[PDB]
RNA sequence: GCUUUACUGCAGGCUGUCGCUGAGGACUCUCACUCCGGGAGGAGGACACCGAUAGCCGGGCA
RNA sequence: ACUCGUACGGUCACUGAAUCCUGCCCAGUGCAGGUAUCUGAACACCUCGUACAAGAGGACGAAGGACCUGUCAACGGCGGG
RNA sequence: AAACAUCUCAGUAUCGGGAGGAACAGAAAACGCAAUGUGAUGUCGUUAGUAACCGCGAGUGAACGCGAUACAGCCCAAACC
């Protein structure tokens, strides 16, 4: 047979690239020297084409121009800090340390400095749970609870624009423009509505796929499709 | 079939009628350095191969009488001919 | 009298032992970090490298060269093939990294040729080898009477035909007599079976 | 559309041109890559020992 | 061409072992090696990666 | 490559707007988890053997399997008397 | 090979790199008509479809020596300076 569509997206072709051309920045958490002195003003808020979120220009003390990960609440005139002395309010980026236990954050780094990895989609937000000298506990937005180098700088409050998911496309036509936004394929044709020669569950007088479902982790590319190392299936029980 | 254990015959050594004492053919085992062993070992690489691939014989539905028989005086054996039989038993 | 290489030559004989042995362990530090062909003022094995032609000459080059280990880096067959063919895990190159070393280091230089190389130890996935190159264009060279001969017409390189040290032991020519029926005058001409 | 005829009136467009190298007008004016001596590619000139009978 | 619990094999995944690899049937450390950091330094650490090999799965492919 | 992306994400699949609904089955097959015991390769280790070696055997035992459990909006099934 | 997997086609076709007018080889850690013997290397004739390989199938396949051609033998490293 052919390769089958998971083949065809390793290549990075075109079609399956994202328009970074057509993106604005890579929202990163700024370097400081250290003395947390570094503040900065609220100049706009922009749309995030990569993120269908809201992002906020931000003009530093020392000349710098950047756009920034934008929390819920943050508008223009506003003053932000960063550092380990910055004040306790939203849009303010500190360690996980410096952070008041009980408190939302977004955009939180994995390790120090990385520039944040987690919590930095619509409206989402983490939880800092419990503090110590080498161990900071956040609950991630999937439920998970990280430990975390409480070096790790983090952003108080939650991500702008919550509520994204809660209108429905409705029509084709508006997934349409959403993807063309991103780097993925789109749309979707069902392996088993497929030949064959082109999706493991293709073939056949009648739509179904040959085998059951659910594929072994060791399965190779080409063959793992389906309900990848499912742990189990269904809603009963 | 019943066979007894021993009986007199003639014995190719002795060259005179004796009694001989019949046991079942022990299997030997193998050293694996014949020149076969060595073959298989030499011979198989990436890929089929050959026959040291193939696929596993059947078998008859009865086997032939493979015997020893030992001569109760000068303890040297030999070997006839044997013959189908589904099962073979010694008498003493 | 022992002469001072002697001694170099003693502590090569295991690279892994005494004081050797924590030079190895500080050098290749700043090896992984150096390039694929680095050319060196001096030999790490001053006795090797003069044993086998090296002279602290105008026109005499050394350089150490990095190769991956390990068999080849084979791509798998995409189309018709007969599992013997199918190949690709245990094949492995009929040339020895050192003579992919010495052709490496060669390229580098173009217009010098390979007179002889060396190993100089390897990690867990390295392996370095010092190559002596010469130039066959720079008088001293061409006034020395022990490297005149390669400044012959008839060696312009001789890495890439394997006229090298190493290429003539890769190619199976060692032995004067038994099992050097395929091997001599040459592999091309035996019909390639060595 | 049929993939004859009425697809062959489209066909405007410039691809092989003369070759600087070889004077072949085989010098693809989008690839920069004569098709004929490899003049863009390759510094020796293109050849193949399949142009000829093996033994010729 | 296609399929599979047809035959034989080949990639790939998992796993043990060896080399890189070091100090004092469970354990600490740091020096290689790896990642994070502009740097200072931080995390990890003889594992991982990579090289070799062994067992299992293996129409993804021949 | 996805990714100037970070679970309100994105990958992989099934079904195919709305409305009322979506029962029973984990034996087989698949996937996943656990596992006293059993099975389970090679290196190193022990025994025999060989002034060495080939080779025979033992001890230890990973993933895997046996075995147990979970799971059908997983493949599928939902009869005779 | 009257299928076909080792084997064969074949180290062939084809691909990458490179020299010369010829290339390559070459002065024994050789041979081993086992000798009180030969004496760098190619090549030619023969040894020989011999030995050896091989689902011991089909097929594959040398060497020493011998007769010829042409002959040619040297330089470092180190010891001591
Ligand atoms: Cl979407
Ligand atoms: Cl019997
Ligand atoms: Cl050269
Ligand atoms: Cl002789
Ligand atoms: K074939
Ligand atoms: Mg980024
Ligand atoms: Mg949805
Ligand atoms: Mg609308
Ligand atoms: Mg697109
Ligand atoms: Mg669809
Ligand atoms: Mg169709
Ligand atoms: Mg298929
Ligand atoms: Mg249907
Ligand atoms: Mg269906
Ligand atoms: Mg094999
Ligand atoms: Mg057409
Ligand atoms: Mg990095
Ligand atoms: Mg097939
Ligand atoms: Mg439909
Ligand atoms: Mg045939
Ligand atoms: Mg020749
Ligand atoms: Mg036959
Ligand atoms: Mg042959
Ligand atoms: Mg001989
Ligand atoms: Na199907
Ligand atoms: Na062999
Ligand atoms: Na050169
Ligand atoms: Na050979
Ligand atoms: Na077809
Ligand atoms: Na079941
Ligand atoms: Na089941
Ligand atoms: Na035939
Ligand atoms: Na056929
Ligand atoms: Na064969
Ligand atoms: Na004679």
């Amino acid at each position: 047979g052919r390769r089958i569509q998971g083949q065809r997206r390793g290549r990075g072709t075109s079609t399956f690239r994202a328009p970074s051309h057509r993106y604005k920045a890579d929202l990163e958490h700024r370097k400081v020297e250290d003395g947390d002195v570094i503040a900065g003003t609220v100049v706009d808020i922009e749309h995030d084409p990569a993120r269908s979120a809201p992002v906020a220009a931000v003009e530093f003390e020392d000349g710098d121009r950047r756009l920034i990960l934008a929390p819920e609440g943050v508008g223009v005139g506003d003053e932000l800090q960063v550092g380990v002395d910055a004040e306790i309010a939203p849009g303010n980026t500190l360690p996980l340390a410096e952070i008041p236990e009980g408190v939302p954050v977004c955009n939180v780094e994995s390790s120090p400095g990385d520039g944040g990895k987690f919590a930095r989609a619509s409206g989402v937000n983490a939880q800092l749970l419990t503090h110590d000298r080498n161990v900071a506990v956040v609950k991630l937005p999937s439920g998970e609870m990280k430990r975390l180098d409480p070096q790790c700088r983090a952003t108080i409050g939650v991500v702008g624009g919550g509520g994204r998911t809660d209108k429905p496309f409705v029509k084709a036509g508006n997934k349409h423009h959403k993807m063309k936004a991103r780097g993925t394929k789109w749309p979707n044709v069902r392996g088993v509505a497929m030949n064959a020669v082109d999706h493991p569950f293709g073939g056949g007088g009648r739509q179904h796929p040959g085998k059951p479902k659910s594929i072994s982790r060791n399965a190779p590319p080409g063959r793992k499709v389906g309900d990848i190392a499912s742990k189990r299936t269904g809603r009963g029980g | 079939m019943q066979m007894p254990r021993r009986f007199n015959t003639y014995c190719p050594h002795c060259n005179e009628h004796q009694e001989h004492e019949v046991e079942k053919v022990r299997s030997g085992r193998q050293t694996g350095m014949k020149w076969i062993d060595r073959q298989r070992e030499r011979n198989s690489g990436i890929g089929n191969d050959g026959k040291f691939s193939k696929v596993p014989g059947g078998d008859k539905p009865t086997k032939k009488t493979d015997l020893k028989y030992r001569c109760g005086e000068c303890g040297k054996a030999h070997l006839r001919e044997g013959w189908r039989a589904g099962r073979l038993e010694f008498q003493e | 009298a022992r002469s001072a290489y002697s001694y170099i030559r003693e502590a090569w004989k295991r690279p892994k032992e005494g004081q050797i042995a924590e030079l190895m362990w500080h050098r290749m530090q700043e090896w992984r970090n150096e390039p694929a062909v680095v050319r060196i003022e001096r030999p790490t094995r001053l006795d090797r490298a003069r044993s086998l032609g090296y002279k602290a000459k105008q026109g005499i080059i050394v350089v150490r060269v990095a190769i991956r280990k390990g068999s080849s880096r084979r791509t798998r067959f995409n189309k018709g093939r007969r599992s013997k063919r199918m190949m690709v895990n245990r094949i492995t190159r009929k040339k020895n990294i050192q003579r992919i070393a010495e052709e490496r280091a060669n390229r580098k230089f173009p217009n010098l040729r390979v007179l002889n190389s060396y190993s100089v130890g390897e990690d867990g996935r390295h392996k370095w080898h010092e190559v002596i190159l010469i130039d066959p264009d720079h008088p001293a060279i061409k006034s020395d009477d022990q490297l005149s001969w390669i400044s012959r017409t008839r060696h312009r390189l001789r890495t890439f035909r394997g006229l090298t040290s190493a290429g003539r032991r890769c190619r199976g020519l060692r032995g004067q007599g038994k099992g050097s029926e395929k091997v001599r005058p040459s592999l091309r001409v035996n019909g390639a079976k060595a | 559309t049929g993939a004859g005829t009425p697809s062959q009136g489209k066909k405007n467009t410039t691809t092989h041109t003369k070759c600087r190298r070889c004077g072949e007008k085989s010098y693809h004016t989008k690839k920069k890559v004569c098709s004929s001596c490899g003049f863009g590619k390759s510094a020796k000139r293109r050849d193949y020992e399949w142009q000829s009978k093996a033994g010729e």
